[PDB]
């Protein structure tokens, strides 16, 4: 049914105009500006644990937008909460990494990070370049794509809608939605890519997205090891519950 | 998953 895969479609393009922490109209204000050398030198001062905190709060607040994210797709309240808690508990992080590609600058490899873009050497305090390295390769290259705002809507709510993920009770329903998606998706890539393989190149890089947020998993297990005390007690509380 | 739970029914 052509109008149930319109429905679908519309629904998830709403969702995402309506539930990203930067709406189009803010980043383009935004225009790329970048932190200054003084604010780059404050966070650089910053101790690793400082600097981890506050990560974890920017982190937490795109999560937070994430469920909200889901909570706004029919086709997501449908699955059985069950489901639903397993989705966003193994997918939110993939889902933030996608969107975070809508507010990196690819000609200066910066990010948009508490208000302002700045790059890798903003970081240096966390002591984890490979994580901010793989994801800004990551982005680098989703950005070379040139994907508009419906196709990210599309493929994110995919990424998010997985029916491989471990322990789901209902697979099938979730492939049953992700392949809908999907074919959404192909169809709205036609209006703007030549390349007929750009849905093909999408879903190639959805084992690297994993890399990246597993990755981020591990650095926050060597951190737990030196500062256990800093995520149990000062870590946003589900943050702490998602990555404990 | 009592906060991921509390967010998904606000
Ligand atoms: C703007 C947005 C999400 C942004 C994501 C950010 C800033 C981010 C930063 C890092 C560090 C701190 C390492 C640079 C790591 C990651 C993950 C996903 C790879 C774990 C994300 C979302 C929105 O607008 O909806």
């Amino acid at each position: 049914t052509m109008s149930e895969i319109d429905r679908i479609a519309q629904n998830i393009i709403k969702s995402h105009l309506e539930t990203c922490q930067y709406t189009m109209e803010e980043l383009h204000q935004l225009a790329w500006q970048t932190h200054t050398y003084e604010e780059i030198k404050a966070y650089q001062s910053k101790s690793r644990e400082a600097l981890w905190q506050q990560c974890a709060i920017q982190i937490t607040h795109a999560i937070q937008y994430v469920v909200e994210f889901a909570k706004r797709i029919t086709g997501f309240m449908e699955l059985c909460q069950n489901d639903q808690i397993l989705l966003l508990k193994s997918g939110c992080l993939e889902v933030v990494l996608v969107r975070m590609c809508r507010a990196f600058n690819p000609l200066n490899n910066t990010v948009l990070f508490e208000g302002k873009y700045g790059g890798m050497q903003m970081f240096k305090a966390l002591g984890s370049d490979d994580l901010v390295n793989e994801a800004f390769d990551f982005a680098k290259n989703l950005c070379s794509l040139q994907l508009t705002e419906e196709e990210i809507a599309l493929f994110s709510s995919a990424v998010l809608i997985s029916p491989d993920r471990a322990w789901l009770l209902e697979p099938r329903k979730v492939q049953k939605l992700q392949e809908k998606i999907y074919f959404a998706l192909q169809h709205v890539i036609q209006k703007n890519h030549l390349d007929d393989e750009t849905l093909a190149k999408l879903i190639a890089k959805i084992p690297t997205i994993t890399a990246v947020c597993n990755l981020h998993g591990e650095k926050l297990q060597v951190f737990k090891q030196s500062h256990p005390d800093i995520v149990n007690t000062l870590f946003p509380p589900l943050y702490k519950e998602l990555f404990n | 998953h009592k906060i991921l739970h509390r967010l998904l029914q606000e």
